Order: structure tokens, then sequence, then C-alpha cells
């Protein structure tokens, strides 16, 4: 492989859900490439530290398709696989209309509402964690 | 060998290639000495237009660019010579031959709307989503695909968990065909399913082939070794209406 | 804009949990951290004390690691405002 020029960290990462016992972390479009890192390092802090201040975290993904993120549905399965104090909670909302779906999403449709699980996860991605499609509920949500 | 062209649809830019023509198969190369497809003859179809539109049997259309339109005649004609060694001939529009042709987004943009059309009764989307305007459409069922192809269509690795236990449950390559007549049976309302499945051209009937397709494919929900017999006995004794015949707290909820 | 942005900043409210007569006149303020306090080594907090009654905040380097569960300071009697709260702090209550 060729070698690569790296120039450092630009972030400034603000981390205030540690200030919070639960997080909502809400991941919209191509705005959810940062939170595979951040929730595999919130459940590696789970797993290393025990007196942790959130206490729960729960991940909303909202996007219309998986569609050149598929990648994060592995990065997630690791993530609840090594989710050993159940600290994350994820939900994926699918947001494209059904008269719009390619293979992938029909085939997600499919698994998670019309063909049965194996162990509690779907036999096409392989997560406990459930896909809905439409609008995140966010309100009845919170409440 | 020769250096040309390769189309790779409207979306996608030509590439490069090289073409050597053996006998029992005509191999497209890359640039850098890699093989980018060996297509094998048993003993397929070519239109012209510049460009060669070679129509696979049960594979991906092939499209090659030619430097010159006499330059076109020369590769065809040695193209022809390899092949008829180990055919019919057409000529069309080159905007035709594009889009009629099955290239790969074609193909695609063909297979998300006959899955929805297929799958609209669970969910609960009305037939008028999309328009499937019937024999390519069986032309895209029918071509078999690598485990890699497969499952770059279905937007997962080539070892994925979920494509490889299918490919179990479905053996070399895997067409969409028995893919999703694998799902389907794992999926009384899956009779209706399978039967409209196979009803391309909508008119209710499945002629002659495709109830004995229909009972195969059935058979291949249900292991067994006696198949082929005990299916053909089903049916003798037996004989839509072939469904009648064959059965004979968090609160997340998105609007 | 300065005055601004240290308005927007939010002011925690914080009790002591010990507090030293360290000779040569210095006071080592132990208090308690804040919920979603996170600091690396080296860096430095302001203080404001009400019971002088002043609403001034002075600028002092965090003592204790980062690691441990509380905040110390270790005040030197300087002047007028460090000898007050040096003064306030040496009773109890
Ligand atoms: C980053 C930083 C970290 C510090 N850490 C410590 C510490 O850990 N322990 C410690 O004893 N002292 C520390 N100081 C010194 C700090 O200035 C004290 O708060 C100061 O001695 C308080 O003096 P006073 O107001 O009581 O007396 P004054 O008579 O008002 O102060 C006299 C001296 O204090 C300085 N001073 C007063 N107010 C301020 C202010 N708001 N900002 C900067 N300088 C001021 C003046 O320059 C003057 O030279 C630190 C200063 C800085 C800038
Ligand atoms: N932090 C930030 O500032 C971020 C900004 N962006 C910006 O957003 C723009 C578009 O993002 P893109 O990558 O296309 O994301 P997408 O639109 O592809 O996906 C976002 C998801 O949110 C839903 N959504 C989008 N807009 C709205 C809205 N107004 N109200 C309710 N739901 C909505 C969409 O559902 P549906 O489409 O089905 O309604 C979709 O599923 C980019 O130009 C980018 O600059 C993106 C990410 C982070």
């Amino acid at each position: 492989y060729p070698k690569l020029y790296l120039d450092g960290p630009f972030g400034e990462g603000h981390q205030e859900w540690h200030k919070f016992e639960v997080s909502v972390l809400v991941g919209g479009g191509i705005g959810v490439t940062p939170f595979a890192s951040i929730l595999k390092d919130l459940v590696f802090k789970s797993s290393v530290s025990c007196q942790v201040f959130c206490k729960k975290i729960y991940f909303i993904w909202v996007t219309r398709t998986q569609r050149q993120f598929e990648w994060l549905a592995d990065i997630i399965r690791e993530v609840e696989e090594n989710d050993h104090q159940d600290l994350v909670s994820v939900h994926i909302y699918i947001t494209q209309l059904a008269e719009k779906f390619d293979l992938r999403t029909t085939m997600l449709y499919i698994c998670e509402r019309h063909f049965q699980k194996v162990l509690n996860r779907s036999l096409f991605t392989g997560l406990r964690s459930i896909t809905h499609f439409g609008r995140p509920p966010f309100e009845p949500f919170f409440n | 060998g020769m250096e040309a062209l390769e189309w790779q649809g409207h979306k996608e830019p030509c590439r490069p290639v090289l073409v050597y023509l053996q006998p029992g198969q005509i191999r497209v190369v890359d640039g850098r000495l890699t093989v980018l497809r060996t297509i094998q003859l048993q003993p397929v179809n070519f239109v012209l237009s510049r460009t060669l539109l070679l129509k696979i049997p049960k594979e991906y259309d092939l499209v090659l660019l030619f430097n010159l339109e006499e330059e076109r005649q020369a590769l065809v004609e040695n193209l022809r010579g390899a092949l008829k060694e180990s055919i019919q001939e057409w000529e069309l529009r080159e905007q035709e031959l594009m889009r009629a042709a099955v290239t790969r987004e074609q193909r695609r943009h063909l297979l998300e709307t006959f899955f929805r059309h297929l799958f609209s009764q669970v969910l609960d989307i009305n037939q008028a989503d999309a328009g499937t305007l019937s024999q390519k459409v069986r032309e895209a069922l029918t071509c078999e695909l690598s485990r890699a192809e497969f499952a770059e269509s279905l937007g997962l690795k080539p070892q994925d968990m979920f494509v490889e236990s299918m490919f179990s449950l479905a053996d070399g390559y895997l067409s969409f065909r028995e893919f999703l007549d694998i799902l389907v049976v794992f999926m009384e309302e899956k009779s209706r399913l399978m039967f409209r499945m196979y009803d391309f051209d909508g008119n209710g009937l499945i002629s002659k082939d495709e109830f004995i397709r229909m009972l195969r494919s059935f058979i291949e929900i249900s292991n067994n070794c006696l198949s082929k017999a005990q299916l053909a006995e089903v049916v003798e004794s037996m004989f839509w209406e072939d469904f009648h015949f064959m059965l004979r707290l968090l609160f997340t909820e998105a609007h | 804009g300065d005055k601004l942005v240290s308005l927007s900043r939010k002011k925690v409210e914080i009790s002591v949990v010990k507090a030293e007569l360290l000779p040569s006149g210095v006071t080592h303020l132990r208090f308690q951290r804040p919920q979603g306090f996170e600091y690396k080594s080296g860096q430095w907090v302001r203080i404001a004390c009400l019971a002088l009654g002043t609403t001034e905040y002075h600028p002092f380097t965090l003592t204790s690691a980062p690691h441990e569960d509380t905040l110390s300071l270790h005040i030197r009697a300087a002047g007028p405002w460090t000898t007050r709260l040096r003064e306030i702090y040496s009773a109890p209550t």
C-alpha cells in the first residue's frame, strides 16, 4: 500500500454526554460517521471503568438509506456485541419511502418484520436493535 | 489480443482494457495484466453500432468500444472467427444498444422495482409504486452471480453471515430467482407470493413449465432425497387456485 | 465581546470539603468536583467567594490530579483577596 501524509486531529472533541447520566445521540445522514468512534469509545469506557456518570446512552440513527453507510451497521454490530453493561440502545430509522426502496432496504424491511429472527438478531443485518421505517417519534420517545 | 475500451453503463466511465480471443474462452483483461472476465462459450448473440455489444446467455451483457468503425469491423471479424471456431448478429442504435442490453444501473433499477412489485402485499405499498415495463425481467432474474457480485448487489461484504448462509441454502453461483425462491418459502400467503413471482406476464396463468418450476422450488424449501419423483407424483395426483391445489416502557414507533 | 463571553460561560456553584492553613501563609482548599468536570493536568480554574461579598473571580492552578474525586487549590496569601480568603477560611463552619 502507498504511504500517507497525516495532519493531526482538528476535532476539538466536546464530550458533554459524559456530563449527563442519560444521553440521546441523534445521527442524521452524513452526520453519523463520527458516532461510530463515539459509540465504540463509550462501550470501551463502560468495559474498563465502573463508576461512570453516563448510565444509559441512546443512539438514534436517522437515515434515508444505509447506502455508503453499510459499514456502520457492522460497527454497531460490534458495539452492541461488546456492550456488556447494556449502556447503548440503538434505534435505526429508515426514512425512505417504500415505493423507492432499493434491494438492501427491501431485504432489511422483510428480515425485520416479515422474516423470523434467529436470536433476536435480524437475518440480514444481525442487530438486536430494531429498525423502524418512517420519521422518528422524537417527543413520544422523550416522554 | 488488442487494446480497446469497455462501457459500464450511462453513469460509469469507460475502462481501457485488452481483449484476448481463445477458442474455449474469450478473456477481457485490465491493462495491468489483470483478467477482468473470462467468458466460456457452450455449443449467444452480438449487436454492432464503434460499439459492439455481445449479449451473454445467462451472464452480464458485454459492451466493447472500438478505435474506429473500420477497427470495429476488424475486431468484430476476429472475435466472430474466434467464437465460431469453438451465431446471430444484429445492428441497432447506439442509445438503443445502451438502454437495451443489460447494464448494471439498468439491472439494479429493474430488480428494485420488481422486488417492490413482488412484496407490495407485505410492504403495504400500492402496486402503482413504479413501472416494470417481461422477457428482460426474466433474463435479469436468470442471471447467476458470484458471491462478491451478489453481496455487492445487496450492499454486503462477500463474507457476511447472511449471504454465506443463503448461499449454503442455495448449494457455485446464485441467481436472484433462486434467492427469492428460498426467501419467500423461508419467509398460506407464501403460495400466492410465489405464484405472482412466477407470473411474469401478469395474466394469472402459469402455462406449462412454471407450475413444475414452482413445485421444484417449494421442494427446494423442504430438504429431501427423492425430491423429483415425489414432486412429479404429487403433480400427477393433484391436477392462486394452484395455491389451493398445493395446500390440498420506551415508545419507538415511527410514523 | 469578552464580557459577553464571560457571561456566556455557566459559573458552577460548589462547596468546600477541607481547608488547611499551610505554613508560609498558604491555603489548601479541597472542594467538591462538579459532575461533568473534565480537565487535564496543569489546567487552571477561576474561583469566587461570596462570603467576601465581592463577586471577584481569581485564577488558580489545579494542584490535584484529574484522577482525584475532588479539586485542590494551593492559594498563596499575596494580597487583599487572598489574605481575606485565608482569614475567612481559617475558622470552621
Ligand atoms: C494561570 C494562573 C494560575 C495561578 N495559580 C495560582 C495558584 O495555584 N496559587 C496561587 O496562590 N496563586 C495563583 N495565581 C496568582 C493569582 O494572580 C492570584 O489569584 C493572585 O495572587 C490573587 O491576588 P489578590 O487579588 O489576593 O491580591 P492583589 O494585591 O489584588 O494581587 C497582587 C498581584 O496579583 C495579581 N492578580 C490579581 N488579580 C489577578 C487576576 N484576576 N488575574 C491575574 N493576576 C492577578 C496581580 O498581577 C498582582 O501582581 C495564578 C495566576 C494565574 C494567571
Ligand atoms: N451537523 C451538521 O451540521 C450536519 C449537516 N449536514 C448537512 O445536511 C445536508 C444534507 O445532508 P444529507 O447527507 O443529504 O442527509 P440525508 O438527507 O441524506 O439524510 C438525513 C436524514 O434526515 C431526514 N431529514 C433530512 N432533512 C430533514 C428535515 N428538514 N426534516 C425532517 N427530517 C429530515 C431525511 O429523511 P427524508 O429525506 O426521508 O425526509 C434523511 O433520512 C448536507 O448539505 C450537509 O451539509 C449533514 C450532516 C450533519
